[PDB]
RNA sequence: UAAGUGAUCUAGAAAG
RNA sequence: UUGCCUUUUACCAGAACCAUCCGGGUGUUGUCUCCAUAGAAACAGGUAAAGCUGUAUUUUUU
C-alpha cells in the first residue's frame, strides 16, 4: 500500500498508477545514498510528503528450530552455553514426549491453514492454495516473464485488499432459496455430467429459441456455441442480426461451459485418462482467451485472462523445478478460482443485459 | 518508481519502463579513484609548500608562576596554615623566588 | 533516466537507463542518430575542407589549371556548403540566389504544405545526409534478407530465389506478404476462427488479411485444390495399378466441407487390393528405415490435408503426423481401414510431406509423385 | 527538519510542536534562524512515529522534511598555539581528557581533588574553573590580583552561548578545555556596557581558541545490536563495510539459540535505515537496534578548513573530504554561508599572521 | 559479459566501425573512456590495440580513416592512457597520424601545458636528447610541420 | 586500494 | 484524473464516492429426518462408586 502510495515500488513486489500527480543539493548530505525500500519503511520520516500512508509492522527475531527426521529435542543448528517421600508433578509418565508431539509441535508452528485443529468449512472456491506462492516472495532467478507475472499477481492482490467491499447484509434472500420457495422448481441428486450436459442442451435451446424469436433462423447456432450465418446476409437482415453484448456474452459463457463439461464426458465416455482431463481442464482455463472469444464482447476479462496467464507461468515454474518443458501439468484449482470469480462479477451484470434483451423481446422497448 | 529513478508509471510511456541501472555508473561512482593521477600531478605541482608563539611563551611563563603559588596554596591549606599570612607570605615568597629566576632568565 | 528529484537540481552523470521502444525477441534495431554526421564534426571537418580546396586553388592559380573533381574526390562529401556545390550543373545560374534562406523561412507563411527541410537546400548546400547506410545497416541487423522472409508469404510465392525478385487496396498487399507473421499461431488471447471453405485460422479477426486471404481463395480455390490433388493422386494409382498389386482405386466421395474441415475426415481415395499388403508401421516419407511388422491390410486410405501455415507452424511433417493418428484413432469419421496414408501440403511455404503406413516399394513412388505435383500442379 | 509546506499553516505547525514537545520528552526541538524547525529525534522510528503523530494527529498539514541530518559537535585536537585577543579577551582551549569527558557527561577544594584524581591535573587549574555542557578556566596570571577577573557570571553565560553556538556551524562545542590568558577590561566602565561587550566578545574569543586548536568536527556515534543466526555473520560485515565509519567490537553468542548478538558502532550519519537494510539484507532474520546513550562522540575523519576538499556533488563524499562537507553543508543549512561557494574561517586582523606567517 | 578472450576484438571492432564513419565521433570516444574506466582488462585491451594500430593495421589506413584514428587516440590519450608511445625510418602514414594525434592534444588541452605533460613522460621516440647524429633533426623538422616549441631549444643542447 | 545481482507496458470485438 | 486513442461502445488504471453480486456468521422459531420414548426418585442405615477435610512441653487446643 505504501509503495503504490508513494511509488516507491519495492522491486520484488507491484508497482501502481501514482496516486498524485529547501532540499537543495547545496544544503543536504547524501551519505547513506536514501533507498525506496527505507521510504516505505519509515514512511513519514524518509518520504517526505506523505499522503494516504499506512503504519507498516515492525518486528522480533524468529528462531524456530525445525527437526530433520528420526529424533527429538535436540541443539543441532547453535552452540551451546559457557557453564518425606513425595516425587514431583505428573509423576509415572516416564516417556516425556509421545510419538506424536514431534510432529505437534511442528503443527503448532504452522501458519494459518494447519495452525489449529478444528474449523469451519470454506468454499474449494474459497480457498487460495496459489496465494501464498505469490505472496511469500520468488523463489530463484526465473524468467523475467514470471517475475513479471508474480509482480501482476501481487497488484491485482493489493487493489483486493485496498478497496474493501463489503458485503450488504439486508439481501439474504439468495436466487436459489427464492427459486426454491416456488412450486415451479423440483430437487434432484444428478450427476455432474448430467447438470452440465442437461445444461449444455438447456442453453442451446434458450439461445435458439431466443434467436428465432427474434426472427433471424439464418444464424444458425452449432452445438458448440459457436455461432455462424447460413446464407450470405442482406444488409437490413445483416443489421438485424448483429446481436448485442449480453446474448454473444452469454454465448460465450456457455462456449466456456460447453468446453469443460465436453473434457469431462470424454473422460467418462472412456476417451481420456484422469490425468489428460486435468491437463485438459487447466488447459482451457488458461486458454479461455484462444478458445472462445470472451473478450470480444467483454474486454475486461482480459484481466481474467492475464491472471490465468500469470497463474500457468507461476505454476508450471514450480510445477517444473526438476521435471523438465511440456504440457503434461494439470492443476486447474487457482485459475478456476479466477473463472469463478469472473462468473460472480457478471451474474449481476447479464442478468440486468439479458434481463432487458429479453424484455425487448416481449414488451417493445420504451 | 523506484529509487528516485523508475518512471513515474509504464502507462504513458508507450514502452515497458524497465529501468536498467547503466555500467558506466562505475566509472560515475570511482572516476576520482581512476582520475586520481589527474589531481595527483596537479598537487605534486604546488606540494612543496611569531607575536602569537611570544604571546603563548609569556602564559607558560607566567601560568609556571602561577602553579608555583598553587603548589604554595596547597602546601598551607594542607598542613599546617590555617592563618591567611600564611597564605599571602607564601605568595609573596613565590613571586620574589619566581620572579627573581624570571629575572634572571631575562638577563640570559 | 536519471535520479529525476536530483536531475532537476544538478545534472547527474547518466545513471539509470530505462528501455525505450521495446520488443519480445529484441533484435537490436539500429538507430538514426549514429547515422548522422554530429554538427561538431561536420563543421570542423567543413573548416578541414574547406581550407583544403582553398589550397588547391591556389594550386590551381599557381599552376594555371582548372582544379577538376578528380583532385578533390573524397572529400566531395564533405563540408558546408558540400564540396559538390563548387561543381554542380549550375552554379552559374544560382550564383544571383541571394536570400535564399530567407525566403525558405517564409514559405512558411505562405504556403499548406510547409517543407520539413526549411533549413536547408539542397542546390545550395548538397546533401546533409545519407541513409542508405541506415537501410543497409537494418537489414543486416534483422538476420539479413534471408530471414526477413522466413517472416513472410515469400516462401508462399516459390520463386527461384529472392535475388530474382528484382528487375486501402496498396496497403492490403503489404497486409498479404507479412501474412503469416501477422496471422501467428503463437499469440495472446487471439479466438481461433477459419476463413470459409478453407483451413486458413485466423487467431483472431483483421479484416484487411481476411479479405486478401478470401480474395486469394475466391472460386471455391481451396476445395478445388483439394479435390485436385485427389484427382491426380487417383490418376496416379491408376498409372501404377499394376506395380503395386492393387485391385481397386476408388474415390470415397465426401462433402464438400472435407477439404477444409479440420475437426474430422473422411479418406479421400480408398485402395482395394488384390492379396494382402504387409504395409509397414506409421511413418513420414523421408524415414527411410520403414519397419514391416506382422500387421497386413486388405485396404489402405489416401487423405490429403491442406492447410496454410504462419511464421509459428511453419513444419508439416509433424502435423501430418499428427493429422494421421488423431483421425485414426478418433471416434468421428472412420477410415474403412485403420491403416492408411495421409498427404499434407502447406499452401504458405510450399512444404508438402506425408505420414502413414507404407505398402512395400510404394514410398519411392509417393516421393516422386509429391516431387512432381509441387513442381506443377496446375 | 521540518518546514510546513505552505506558509500559511505555520502557526499551526509551531502548536503542534508544542504539543509533540509536551508529548515526546526525548525531543530538542531547536528553532533554527531561518524558520526551518529542528527536530532531534532519540532515533530513526522514534522520529518517525513522532512525525507520523504531528503530520496525523496534530498539524494535519504537509511539511517539508529534510533528510535526517546529525547533530555534530565542534571540538579540538590539539591546545591552541595563539592566544589573540578581542576588542570593538583572548581564549586558549585545549582537548578534555578522554576519561574526564566520560566522567563530565553522567566546594572548590573537593572538585580540585577529583580533577587530581581523574587526570592528575594542577591545582591552579583545579581552583579556576566553572565548566558546563566544555571547561572554563579562569588561568591567566593577573587574575588572583585582579578583580576585573571577578563577576565571571556574565562571561560564564557568554562562554554559554559559545558552547551552544560554534564557530562552524552553530554547531555545540564539545570535549574541549577553555585556558583563559588576558581580558581587554579597560578602568572606567559601566558593568551593563562592559558585560554587554564580553558576552559576544567572549564568544569571539572561544572562537578564535577553536581555530587555533586545531578544530575538529564530532560526530556522534550509535551503539549497535544486532542479533542475527550464526550463518548470517559475514553478510553484517559486509554491511557495515558498505557503510562508514562503522566499528564491531564483540560478537557476544548468545547461548542455546543461533543468535549472535553483536554490538557494533555505526556513526549517526551513516546509519539511515540501517535497521532496514540490515533485515532486509538477512531475510528477516536480524533484528537489529541502534541507540544513542553512552554520548560517544568521534573526529569525523578529514580535516575542516580546505579550499579544493572534496569531488562529488551527488555521491557520497570521500573519507578524507568528509568533515569539511560536513561543516560547510550545515553551514548553508543554518543559513550562515552566502550563496554556494563560501569558506568557513577567521575572523580577525593582521591577516591572520599572514596564514600562520 | 564478454570475456577476457575476446575484449581485445571487441575494441579493434569498435575502433573499425569508428573508421567506417565519415568523422571521428565523441561518441566512440566516450564508449572508450567508459570502457577503459570499467574493469583492468579493458584498458589493457585498449592499449594492446593501440600497439596494434601503430604496430601494422596503421599504414592500411587511408588519409581521412587515418586521421578519425589519431582524434579518436588523441581524446583517450589526453586522460585514461600515460603516454607510453612506442614510436627515421617509419614515415609511410603512421607520421601523419602522429601529426593528427598531437594536433588533436594541443587542440585538447594546450600547447605548454602538452609540453609540460609529456616533459613529465619518457618520451623516447617523439623527443629524443641523446642526440644520435643528426637524426634529432628527423623529429625536429617533423614537430616543425605543425606548431610546436622546443624543438630548437633542443637542437641548440645538442648543439 | 581496482567489474559486471537485480526493476521488462501492451495484447480484441461491434458498430461506425 | 490519466492511457489506447480519437466517434461511441467496449476498454487502460488510478482516485473519491457509491451500489450489485458470489458467499458467511450467529441467535430465535419452526418444520424434515434418524433414533427415541420415562409421571417420580430420596429419608433409617448397609453395599458400591463420585466431590472436600483428617491423620500437649511460649502465640490459640493441654
Ligand atoms: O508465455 P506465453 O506466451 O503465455 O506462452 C507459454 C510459454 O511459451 P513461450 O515461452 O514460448 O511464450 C510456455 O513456455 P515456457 O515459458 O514454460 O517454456 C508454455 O508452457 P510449457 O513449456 O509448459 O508448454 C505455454 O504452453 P502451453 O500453453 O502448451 O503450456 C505457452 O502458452 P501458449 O501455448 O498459450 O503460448
Ligand atoms: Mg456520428
Amino acid at each position: 500500500f505504501n509503495g503504490k502510495a508513494l511509488n516507491n515500488a519495492i522491486p520484488g513486489g507491484p508497482k501502481f498508477e501514482p496516486l498524485y500527480p529547501f532540499n537543495s543539493i547545496d544544503r543536504v548530505i547524501f551519505r547513506v545514498p536514501i533507498r525506496s525500500e527505507y521510504k516505505v519503511a519509515f514512511p513519514h520520516l524518509y518520504n517526505s510528503r506523505p499522503r494516504s500512508v499506512r503504519i507498516p509492522w515492525y518486528n522480533n527475531p524468529v528462531s524456530c528450530i525445525i527437526q530433520n527426521d528420526e529424533e527429538y529435542d535436540t541443539p543441532a543448528l547453535f552452540f551451546d552455553p559457557s557453564l518425606e517421600d513425595f516425587a514431583p508433578l505428573l509423576a509415572e509418565e516416564e516417556e516425556l514426549i509421545l510419538p506424536n508431539t514431534k510432529d505437534a509441535m511442528s503443527l503448532y508452528h504452522s501458519p494459518f491453514p494447519f495452525n489449529r485443529t478444528k474449523g469451519k468449512m470454506v468454499r474449494a472456491q474459497d480457498v487460495a492454495l496459489a496465494k501464498k506462492w505469490f505472496l511469500q516472495h520468488p523463489d530463484e532467478e526465473y524468467p523475467v516473464k514470471v517475475k513479471v507475472s508474480y509482480q501482476k499477481l501481487l497488484k491485482n492482490y493489493v487493489l483486493n485488499e485496498l478497496h474493501p467491499t463489503l458485503p450488504t447484509n439486508h439481501n439474504k434472500t439468495k436466487l436459489l432459496k427464492s427459486l426454491k420457495n416456488t412450486k415451479y422448481f423440483q430437487q434432484t441428486t444428478i450427476d455432474w455430467v448430467e447438470a452440465g450436459l442437461q445444461l449444455c442442451r438447456q442453453g442451446h435451446n434458450m439461445l435458439n429459441l431466443l434467436i428465432h424469436r427474434k426472427g433471424l433462423t439464418y444464424l444458425h447456432l452449432d452445438y458448440n456455441f459457436n455461432l455462424k450465418p447460413t446464407k450470405t446476409l442482406t444488409t437490413k437482415e445483416r443489421k438485424k442480426s448483429r446481436l448485442g453484448n449480453s446474448f454473444h456474452l452469454m454465448r460465450e459463457l456457455l462456449k466456456m461451459m460447453k468446453l469443460i463439461v465436453d473434457t469431462h464426458v470424454q473422460f467418462r465416455l472412456g476417451n481420456v485418462d484422469a490425468f489428460q482431463l486435468a491437463d485438459g481442464i487447466h488447459y482451457i482455463l488458461n486458454h479461455i482467451g484462444q478458445l472462445t472469444g470472451i473478450y470480444r464482447y467483454k474486454y475486461k476479462v482480459m484481466h481474467q485472462i492475464r491472471a490465468c496467464k500469470d497463474l500457468k507461468h507461476i505454476i508450471y515454474y514450480k510445477f517444473n523445478k526438476n521435471l523438465g518443458k511440456g504440457p503434461g501439468c494439470g492443476f486447474w484449482q487457482p485459475a478456476w478460482r479466477v473463472w469463478l470469480n469472473f462468473l460472480r462479477g457478471t451474474i449481476p451484470l447479464l442478468e440486468r443485459y439479458i434481463g432487458n434483451l429479453i424484455t425487448r423481446q416481449f414488451e417493445g422497448r420504451s | 518508481s523506484y529509487n528516485g529513478i523508475g518512471l513515474k508509471s509504464a502507462k504513458g510511456s508507450s514502452t515497458s519502463g524497465h529501468v536498467q541501472r547503466s555500467l558506466a555508473s562505475n566509472n560515475r561512482r570511482r572516476p576520482q579513484g581512476s582520475q586520481q593521477q589527474r589531481q595527483q600531478r596537479q598537487n605534486a605541482i604546488k606540494k612543496a609548500s611569531l607575536a602569537v608563539q611570544k604571546q603563548i611563551e609569556t602564559h607558560m611563563e607566567k601560568r609556571e608562576i602561577e602553579v608555583q603559588v598553587s603548589e604554595l596554596r596547597d602546601r598551607l591549606e594542607e598542613e599546617e596554615t590555617l592563618s591567611e599570612e600564611q597564605i599571602d607570605k607564601k605568595c609573596e615568597a613565590l613571586r620574589a623566588k619566581l620572579t627573581n629566576e624570571w629575572q634572571e632568565q631575562q638577563r640570559m | 533516466a536519471s535520479d529525476l528529484s536530483w536531475s532537476k537540481q544538478t545534472d547527474t552523470g547518466i545513471t539509470h537507463f530505462r528501455a525505450g521502444m521495446t520488443h519480445e525477441d529484441e533484435k537490436l534495431i539500429p538507430t538514426i542518430f549514429r547515422y548522422i554526421t554530429t554538427w561538431e564534426n561536420e563543421f570542423l571537418d567543413s573548416q578541414r575542407v574547406w581550407a583544403e580546396y582553398a589550397t588547391k586553388r591556389q594550386e590551381a592559380i599557381q599552376q594555371n589549371r582548372r582544379l577538376a573533381f578528380e583532385e578533390l574526390e573524397g572529400s566531395w562529401d564533405r563540408g558546408i556548403p558540400r564540396i559538390s556545390t563548387l561543381f554542380q550543373r549550375d552554379r552559374h545560374t544560382l550564383a544571383y540566389d541571394r536570400g535564399h534562406r530567407i525566403r525558405r523561412e517564409f514559405k512558411q507563411y505562405s504556403l499548406e504544405r510547409n517543407s520539413p527541410f526549411w533549413w536547408t537546400n539542397s542546390h545550395h548546400d548538397g546533401k546533409l545526409w545519407n541513409l542508405n547506410a541506415y537501410r543497409t545497416d537494418v537489414i543486416q541487423a534483422l538476420g539479413g534478407i534471408e530471414t526477413i522472409l522466413e517472416h513472410t508469404l515469400f516462401k508462399g510465392t516459390g520463386f527461384n530465389s529472392w535475388e530474382g525478385l528484382f528487375w486501402q487496396i496498396p496497403n492490403r498487399r503489404f497486409t498479404l506478404w507479412w501474412s503469416p507473421t501477422i496471422n501467428r499461431a503463437n499469440v495472446y488471447v487471439g479466438f481461433l476462427v477459419q476463413l470459409d471453405l478453407t483451413g486458413i485460422f485466423l487467431h483472431g479477426k483483421i479484416p484487411t488479411l481476411k479479405i486478401s486471404l478470401i480474395q486469394i481463395f475466391r472460386a471455391h480455390l481451396w476445395q478445388k485444390i483439394h479435390e485436385s490433388i485427389v484427382f491426380d493422386i487417383c490418376q496416379i494409382l491408376d498409372g501404377e495399378l499394376d506395380v503395386l498389386q492393387i485391385e481397386s482405386v476408388t474415390k470415397e466421395t465426401v462433402h464438400p466441407r472435407k477439404s477444409y474441415k479440420m475437426n474430422s475426415s473422411a479418406a479421400d481415395i480408398t485402395m482395394e487390393s488384390v492379396h494382402e499388403w504387409e504395409v509397414s508401421k506409421p511413418s513420414l516419407l523421408h524415414e527411410t528405415n520403414d519397419s514391416f511388422k506382422g500387421l497386413i491390410t486388405n485396404k489402405m486410405w489416401f487423405d490429403v490435408q491442406l492447410r496454410y501455415g504462419d511464421y509459428d507452424s511453419h513444419d508439416i511433417s509433424r502435423y501430418v503426423r499428427a493429422k494421421f493418428l488423431d483421425y485414426t484413432t478418433d471416434n468421428v469419421s472412420m477410415y474403412p481401414s485403420p491403416t492408411g496414408v495421409m498427404i499434407g501440403i502447406d499452401l504458405a511455404y510450399n512444404m508438402y510431406d506425408a505420414y502413414g503406413n507404407w505398402f512395400n516399394g510404394l514410398k519411392p513412388l509417393i516421393q516422386n509423385s509429391m516431387r512432381t505435383i509441387m513442381k506443377a500442379n496446375p | 527538519v521540518l518546514q510546513p509546506l505552505l506558509p500559511r499553516e505555520l502557526p499551526k505547525l509551531l502548536d503542534a510542536l508544542n504539543k509533540i514537545s509536551k508529548y515526546y520528552p526525548g525531543v530538542i526541538i531547536k528553532v533554527e534562524e531561518s524558520g526551518e524547525h529542528v527536530i532531534l529525534g532519540n532515533g530513526e522510528l522514534y522520529m518517525d512515529c513522532l512525525l507520523y503523530d504531528l503530520r496525523a494527529s496534530y498539524a494535519k498539514i504537509e511539511i517539508k522534511i529534510s533528510d535526517p541530518l546529525t547533530v555534530f559537535s565542534e571540538s579540538c585536537s590539539n591546545e591552541s598555539f595563539a592566544s589573540i585577543p578581542v576588542s570593538n579577551i583572548s581564549v586558549a582551549a585545549e582537548p578534555m581528557d578522554s576519561k574526564m569527558i566520560q566522567d563530565l557527561s553522567r566546594p572548590r577544594k573537593l572538585s580540585k581533588i577529583l580533577r587530581t584524581e581523574y587526570g592528575w591535573d594542577s591545582l591552579a587549574s583545579r581552583n579556576v574553573w566553572s565548566f558546563y555542557n566544555l571547561i572554563n578556566d579562569t588561568l591567566p596570571d593577573e587574575i588572583s590580583p585582579e578583580l576585573l577577573s571577578k563577576y565571571k557570571e556574565q562571561i560564564i553565560q557568554g562562554f554559554y552561548w559559545a558552547v551552544k553556538e560554534g564557530p562552524l556551524a552553530e554547531e555545540p562545542i564539545y570535549g574541549v578545555q577553555y585556558k583563559l590568558l588576558s581580558i581587554s577590561v579597560p578602568s572606567d566602565v559601566n558593568i551593563d556596557v562592559m558585560k554587554s561587550q564580553i558576552i559576544p566578545l567572549m564568544k569571539k574569543a572561544c572562537y578564535v581558541g577553536l581555530l587555533t586548536a586545531i578544530p575538529i568536527l564530532l560526530e556522534p556515534i550509535y551503539e549497535v545490536d544486532i542479533t542475527v543466526h550464526a550463518p548470517l555473520l559475514p553478510i553484517v560485515e559486509e554491511l557495515m563495510k558498505k557503510r562508514r565509519g562503522s566499528r564491531i567490537y564483540k560478537t557476544i553468542k548468545v547461548a542455546g539459540t543461533p543468535l549472535l548478538e553483536v554490538r557494533g558502532q555505526v556513526p549517526v550519519i551513516e546509519s539511515a535505515g540501517f535497521e532496514t537494510d540490515l533485515r532486509l539484507s538477512t531475510n528477516g532474520l536480524g533484528m537489529c537496534q541502534l541507540y544513542f546513550w553512552h554520548k560517544i562522540w568521534r573526529k569525523v575523519p578529514g580535516d575542516v578548513l580546505d579550499k579544493d576538499a572534496f569531488i562529488p556533488k551527488l555521491k557520497p563524499a570521500p573519507i578524507n573530504s568528509l568533515s569539511r562537507d560536513f561543516v560547510m553543508k550545515t553551514r548553508r543549512r543554518k543559513g550562515i554561508s552566502t550563496g554556494g561557494f563560501m569558506s568557513n574561517d577567521g575572523p580577525t586582523l593582521e591577516k591572520y599572521i599572514s596564514a600562520e606567517l | 559479459k564478454i570475456a577476457n578472450n575476446l575484449k581485445k576484438s571487441v575494441v579493434d571492432i569498435i575502433i573499425k566501425s569508428s573508421l567506417q564513419e565519415s568523422t571521428f565521433s565523441k561518441f566512440y570516444s566516450i564508449l572508450s573512456e567508459r570502457m577503459i574506466t570499467f574493469h583492468r582488462s579493458w584498458q589493457t585491451a585498449y592499449n594492446e590495440t593501440f600497439e596494434q594500430n601503430y604496430t601494422q593495421d596503421i599504414e592500411d589506413y587511408e588519409t581521412d580513416q587515418l586521421r578519425i584514428l589519431g582524434k579518436f587516440w588523441g581524446h583517450l590519450i589526453s586522460y585514461e592512457f600515460l603516454p607510453m608511445d612506442c614510436l627515421e625510418e617509419s614515415c609511410p602514414q603512421g607520421r601523419i597520424f602522429i601529426k593528427f594525434l598531437f594536433q588533436e592534444l594541443v587542440n585538447e588541452l594546450g600547447l605548454d601545458e602538452l609540453q609540460l605533460r609529456l616533459n613529465s613522460s619518457k618520451l623516447d621516440g617523439m623527443f629524443p636528447l641523446e642526440g644520435d647524429a643528426e637524426h634529432i633533426r628527423y623529429s625536429i623538422n617533423f614537430f616543425t610541420a605543425i606548431g610546436l616549441g622546443l624543438l630548437t631549444e633542443d637542437m641548440r643542447s645538442r648543439l
